[PDB]
């Protein structure tokens, strides 16, 4: 016999001690538990509370490189294919014929979507706002791509409470 | 280990490697099962090009990570 408190608001309530799901009283809580890892007790069935530890984790590492990812990736709008622009100017057009900007990744039909006038790299244009014909935004890319395996890095200081992290893309040059 | 591969037709693939097998032995694997020459495979993981001389422990590539198949095009 033990009593025990909701591990989300503490509202308390008997348990057996052989019973390993805790079903919060409390009408505005109502949250099921894990008992001995307090991990929510619908992502657990079928998993000791290590695989659920290990699981939980995986989910986000990996969603940290796919976002890592995406930043790198043009996606084509109508195929779904990941491009990316290997030199030249901005306009791709993917192996199924359709046309994109590689700056805002929206889709365009020609030339007319870009600014070409005079204009220093990396600068304004003082006559239009449309996406630049040449700039390189690989610079700009990696500099976000590392913001976030920094973030994801800060990020897990939060939850593991120590200053223990982990990269969770490929090292630094 | 056990990662996942998104092939350019969208399908995303499972392969059975270790962190140490060599980026050449990973697009190996990949033609096995989807019969693309691993001259043509474009590999991208985290947002990092992958290069046919190094292995997957230098790329920090763990469990159930996905390495995505791209076109690397040249604008115009
Ligand atoms: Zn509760
Ligand atoms: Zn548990
Ligand atoms: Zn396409
Ligand atoms: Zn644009
Ligand atoms: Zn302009």
């Amino acid at each position: 016999d033990e009593l025990v408190r909701c591990p989300s608001c503490s509202f308390p309530a008997l348990l057996d001690s052989d019973v390993k799901r805790f079903s919060c009283p409390n009408p505005h809580c109502r949250k099921e538990t894990c008992r001995k890892c307090q991990g929510l007790w619908k992502e657990h069935n079928g998993l000791t509370c290590e695989e659920l530890a290990e699981k939980d984790d995986i989910k986000y590492r990996t969603s940290i490189e796919e976002k890592m990812t995406a930043a790198r990736i043009r996606k084509c709008h109508k195929c779904g294919t990941g491009l990316i622009k290997s030199e030249g100017c901005n306009r791709m057009s993917c192996r199924c014929g359709a046309q994109m900007c590689y700056l805002c990744r929206v889709s365009i039909n020609g030339y007319d979507h870009f600014c070409q006038h005079p204009r220093s790299p990396g600068a304004p244009c003082q006559e239009c706002s449309r996406c630049s014909l040449w700039t390189d935004p690989t610079e700009d890319d990696e500099k976000l791509i590392e913001e976030i395996q920094k973030e994801a890095e800060e990020e897990q200081k939060r939850k593991n409470g120590e200053n223990t992290f982990k990269r969770i893309g490929p090292p630094l040059e | 280990m056990q990662i996942f591969v998104k092939t350019l037709t969208g399908k995303t693939i499972t392969l059975e490697v270790e962190p140490s097998d060599t980026i050449e032995n990973v697009k190996a694997k990949i033609q096995d099962k989807e019969g693309i020459p691993p001259d043509q495979q474009r590999l991208i993981f985290a947002g990092k090009q992958l290069e046919d001389g190094r292995t997957l422990s230098d790329y920090n590539i763990q469990k159930e990570s996905t390495l995505h198949l791209v076109l690397r095009l040249r604008g115009g």
